[PDB]
């Protein structure tokens, strides 16, 4: 804080700053245009609006705003974090305490403005030439603004996709690479080669069509196929290949799309790319999922909804994931029932204790 | 004192009122999205 | 793109003199002007044909070339290689206006890549439907002396080609007209977009 | 991190009085004489004594614009987005102060100066110095402190001076009869900031010493110079145009002229 | 909300905004065209209908209208879903309460409007050239728009067969 003036004036105070360019064109190109990305995103995002939590508060955010769920808030939170590494949360409040609206900013249009001291006083909702310049200074601080890690920022986040922004950009265009070799390729089956008498001759628009007729007719489809085909002087007959056949970058795409899940922090397994088999058998990629990517990314936003929500409210309240009754963690829940079940020494309210049960 | 007041404007800019029927509302429209359109029509009929 | 001609040579300016000395003509004849009409055709004739193999000028007549969208962002590379002193980036417009511009392009002189490279970052843009021709004056030298020599005998051992065969008759040497172009070919490896 | 040149950021716009206007134009209505009330005589008319005629003075809020082309060892965006924030605080000082009419506020040196003491409504009040080169000979800072007490009790509760650097030092070149620094007396002091009790803004836009220039202005700028603006600034980060060049575009609107004739007055170096 | 209401004007208030341009055109060749697009589709849209629910309301949804059963019913809304982002459900009340009717409105001829304050205010359902413009601007709203995730557009969903396309 004692440095955070010096931050301050070299980007401009009272200016906004807006980071990344290219945001928006990451959108189109690697979360609507490949499955991976698209996958990747929608199977996250999914699986934390999915978790409960534990705190009143919670009651806004079971219905946050009109046609806008508890569980579809979440997907729009998550789904600008992984997007754009930037979260925002405008809440709108009639009422003093507890503002009964929660309205997910996306963060393409929306920049931050330095300030004084480092921390950020404005934020800059700009659609077409219309900007709104929301205010920090005070105290209930109307948007919480979630940041993934950004080393070398100091006011955004740094967004899996652009970190994995090569990747994608090779399982584009490699998938690119197939569609337009299937629209854009002449592989003829052979080649009537008719020279003549000369090295060059033509043969007559009455020949011609006798000669399509003959082709049409009895050497062409699958009913004709291996007429023995008699060729006089001059006629010849070239069969030509396609000696690619298949596999048009098959392994550099099956290479970068693993690459793709790799910064998204999904397993090869549950997305569905095919691979070697680096888990085992589900038991262990949707556990190792929901404690890698889900359960780490949910903690840290529910961290920032229990300061933020706090700020309205009185009293703090925390906010955690359960890490109960998530179903993907069973391999970590019987092992740790059976691990306490089976230890006979200790009395029956001493395991209720180690287990989390209210004792009797 | 004739700076001192000024007029009150209407809420909207207004316009003169033009018709709406336009024959779009009796002929039949197609969702299309192409270059081109072609309906296929029967000039004359099989002999019986 | 389409580079024409503003001025040709003069024809004074070609050694139709010296031209004649080469040939083995004659020495004191009282007629010696026969063949003055017929001389300077085929050294037009063996310029423009090393103007085109090799890219270069020979004689510095002064070129137009009026071309509407730049090939590359800034660089714009001349097709006419030995060049000096641009005159007139001129801009026309859509239709009509033509308004000359110092515009802060400069030129980077040589041989292989005669730029006109810009010094803003950005030459200066292109009214749409319009295009921007350029004045410039490309060549060695004036005078036929100011060549380099072993490119002025190349024409000297093709126009004395034609002038020796008149039609297509087929008919090895160390330097010949082909090995005294090669050091003045333009040597590109380029296909790509940039 | 690339540097650049640092140039003057005092800018007449923390003393004079920044208004938001929202509109195409801000429009300040300012009475122009008094009420003309007399006292009553016990048997006579008494009638229609006078009003004040008002006076709508017009900020017309004009637009700046630049234009640079951008044509990843430092980052442009924020770099020039850092210079182009620091040009559009910087040439709308030149305007604040020495602006014409056309298409840009009308600086405070453009208002048909009239000699105070024949002071009327619709001008700006000078002091003359002297001798035309420079200050008086014979006593200087005079003029200065005669341009400070002939303006008004009212407006001088917070008034400051408004010059360059080059006519400070001109101040602060000013010495008695034994060469003493009637201003910053050492070579130990420095700037004072307080030159008459009043503080000093180095604004560089003003005039130097000249044959007839006004280089020093004193007055309450809260009440005689409205700049009246829009806080934000323009970003069109254009990815079109031209590929070689992004070609930014950022655009502040603002203008400004004299509200109150009263609070300015300015010291003519002449006789 | 507060960004919602400046977001509107520069789009348009008042007038329809359509959206995708080839989602009549992904169907055809991504659904009615290959296999694989066909089954991955019926797969989940005949699953969805077979799980039951937890809530009187559930006897509509049993029993939306004449035939289209319940199973039906989230056939056709899940397989609007999955095609084009997009759900809709025009609700039928000649009663004040608990509307007897429910139809899964193809989302090929719905569009939206986005209105005064970003939040929609119609709905037009345009076949040929004929519309209907339902209206947004009451309590009951008479179409829930169920939205897929989309970053980018406020008004429609993704469509997963857009992202394989």
């Amino acid at each position: 804080s004692v440095t955070g003036r010096i931050v301050a004036m070299a980007s401009g105070a009272g200016r906004p700053v807006w980071g990344p360019r290219d945001t928006v064109s990451l959108m189109r190109t690697g979360f609507a245009g490949n499955p991976v990305g698209f996958r990747s995103v929608k199977l996250i995002a999914e699986a934390t609006a999915a978790v409960p939590l534990i705190c009143p508060v919670l009651d806004l955010l079971r219905r946050p705003n009109a046609g806008q769920g508890r569980a579809e808030l979440f997907e729009a939170l998550i789904g600008q974090i992984l997007l754009s590494g930037n979260g925002y949360l405008e809440a709108v409040c009639p009422e003093p305490g507890v503002p009964r609206e929660l309205h997910v900013l996306r963060s393409d249009r929306m920049a931050v403005v330095p300030g004084a001291d480092g921390w950020p006083v404005g934020y800059d909702y700009t659609v077409g030439g219309r900007k709104h310049r929301f205010d920090m200074t005070g105290h209930p601080d109307p948007i919480c603004h979630i940041k993934s890690f950004h080393p070398t920022d100091d006011h955004y986040g740094l967004s899996p996709m652009q970190a994995a922004a090569v990747a994608l950009d090779v399982h584009n265009a490699a998938s690119a690479w197939s569609k337009a070799l299937l629209d854009n390729a002449a592989r003829p089956s052979g080649a009537i080669i008719y020279k003549g008498a000369d090295g060059q001759g033509v043969l007559a628009p009455e020949q011609y069509e006798r000669l399509i007729f003959e082709m049409e007719t009895h050497h062409q489809g699958a009913r004709n196929a291996g007429r023995p085909m008699l060729l006089e002087g001059g006629l010849d007959w070239k069969p030509m290949g396609f000696s690619p056949s298949d596999m048009e970058f098959h392994e550099t795409k099956a290479a970068a799309a693993r690459e793709i899940a790799l910064a998204f922090g999904v397993p090869p397994m549950l997305i569905g790319i095919p691979g070697d088999a680096t888990y085992a058998n589900y038991a262990e990629a949707n556990r190792a999922f929901y404690r890698l990517t889900v359960l780490p990314l949910l903690t840290r936003v529910s961290a920032a909804l229990a300061w933020w929500l706090s700020g309205y409210l009185g009293a703090q309240i925390e906010l955690k994931p359960d890490l109960d009754q998530v179903p993907a963690l069973a391999v970590e829940r019987d092992q740790l029932w059976a691990r306490i079940g089976a230890a006979g020494f200790l009395s029956n309210s001493e395991k209720r204790v180690l287990l989390g049960l209210p004792p009797t | 004192g004739g700076y001192l007041v000024d007029p009150q404007t209407s809420e909207t800019i207004r316009g003169v009122l033009r018709s709406t029927a336009s024959l779009r509302q009796i002929a039949s429209v197609v969702n299309v999205e192409a270059t081109s359109f072609d309906v296929l029509v029967d000039k004359t009929d099989m002999g019986s | 793109m389409m580079l024409n001609e503003v001025t040709a040579v003069p024809g004074t300016a070609l050694p139709v003199a010296e031209f004649r000395d080469h040939l083995r003509l004659g020495t004191g004849f009282a007629d010696l002007g026969a063949e003055d009409a017929a001389l300077l055709s085929y050294l037009r004739a063996a310029i423009a044909a090393i103007e085109g193999r090799t890219a270069k000028a020979l004689i510095s007549r002064g070129f137009r070339l009026a071309l509407t969208a730049w090939r590359w962002g800034d660089m714009q590379t001349l097709p006419i290689a030995p060049v000096a002193t641009v005159t007139a980036l001129r801009l026309v417009d859509a239709a009509g206006v033509e308004t000359p511009v110092a515009a802060g392009w400069r030129l980077v002189p040589d041989m292989a890549r005669p730029r006109i490279e810009a010094l803003g970052a950005m030459l200066p843009m292109i009214p749409t439907g319009g295009r921007v021709e350029i004045d410039f004056t490309a060549g060695f030298g004036a005078s036929w002396s100011a060549l380099p020599v072993d490119l002025a005998q190349a024409v000297f051992l093709l126009a004395a080609q034609y002038y020796e065969l008149r039609h297509d008759g087929a008919a090895a040497m160390p330097f010949g007209v082909m090995a005294l172009i090669e050091r003045w070919r333009t040597v590109r490896v380029l296909g790509g977009r940039p | 991190t690339i540097r650049g040149v640092l140039r003057s950021t005092a800018s007449l716009r923390q003393i004079a009085s920044v208004v938001n206007v929202e509109a195409t134009s801000f429009d300040v209505l300012v009475d122009k004489t008094d009420m003309g009330s007399g006292w009553a005589s016990e048997t006579a008319a008494l009638s229609e004594t006078a009003t004040p005629q008002i006076d709508r003075i017009t900020i017309p809020l004009h637009e700046l614009a630049a234009m640079p082309k951008a044509s990843s060892a430092f980052d442009i965006e924020t770099w020039l987005a850092n210079r182009i924030a620091d040009k559009f605080a910087r040439a709308e000082a030149a305007a604040f102060i020495s602006g014409d009419g056309v298409d840009k506020p009308t600086g405070f040196l453009t208002k048909t100066k009239v000699a105070n003491g024949a002071w009327a409504w619709g001008s700006l009040g000078y002091v003359a110095t002297g001798a035309a080169g420079d200050f008086a000979a014979v006593n200087a800072s005079d003029a200065v402190v005669d341009l400070v007490y002939a303006l008004g009790a009212e407006y001088r509760a917070n008034a400051s001076f408004v010059m360059n650097s080059k006519t400070a030092g001109a101040v602060r070149k000013m010495k008695d009869a034994d060469g003493r620094f009637l201003w910053a007396d050492s070579l130990a002091a420095g700037e004072p900031a307080r030159l008459m009790g009043y503080p000093v803004l180095i604004a560089e836009d003003m005039p130097d010493i000249a044959a007839n220039a006004y280089a020093i202005a004193f007055g309450d700028f809260g009440n005689g110079y409205t700049i009246a603006e829009r806080p934000d600034l323009r970003v069109l980060r254009d990815p079109f145009s031209a590929k070689p060049h992004v070609l930014f575009y950022a655009s502040k609107r603002v203008g400004g002229d004299v509200s109150d004739f009263a609070a300015i007055k300015l010291l003519k170096f002449a006789a």
